[PDB]
């Protein structure tokens, strides 16, 4: 006993009723990086904070 | 005492060529007095940074 629904007799008219995810994707021009390497003691940043 | 200021050089006219070669007329950027302290905007590097 699983009580997990992995197979599962479907009919065919519902072959995609498993569309219930919301996805975001970036598109094209975007670039995606890392700055977690920038963090050395000589850095200092114009604006002062707290 | 060294300012920035928008300034242009003067175009004289010749109304009698011999006249004006008579005097002589000349430019410069001397002040002659310091400017009023009520029209004068003061930066440090703070300020620019910010």
């Amino acid at each position: 006993f699983i009580n997990k629904r992995i197979v599962e007799r479907v009919r065919v008219g519902q072959i995609l009723a498993v569309l219930n995810r919301r996805f975001v994707a970036y598109k094209g021009k975007m670039r995606i990086m890392d700055i977690t390497q920038s963090l050395k003691m000589g850095t200092k940043l114009a604006a002062p904070t707290v | 005492q060294v300012y920035m200021h928008r300034d242009m050089l003067p175009e004289p006219r010749l109304d009698d060529i011999e006249r004006f070669r008579q005097e002589g007329f000349y430019y410069t950027n001397m002040l002659e007095a310091p400017p009023e302290i009520d029209r004068v905007v003061q930066y440090t590097y703070e300020i620019a940074r910010l």
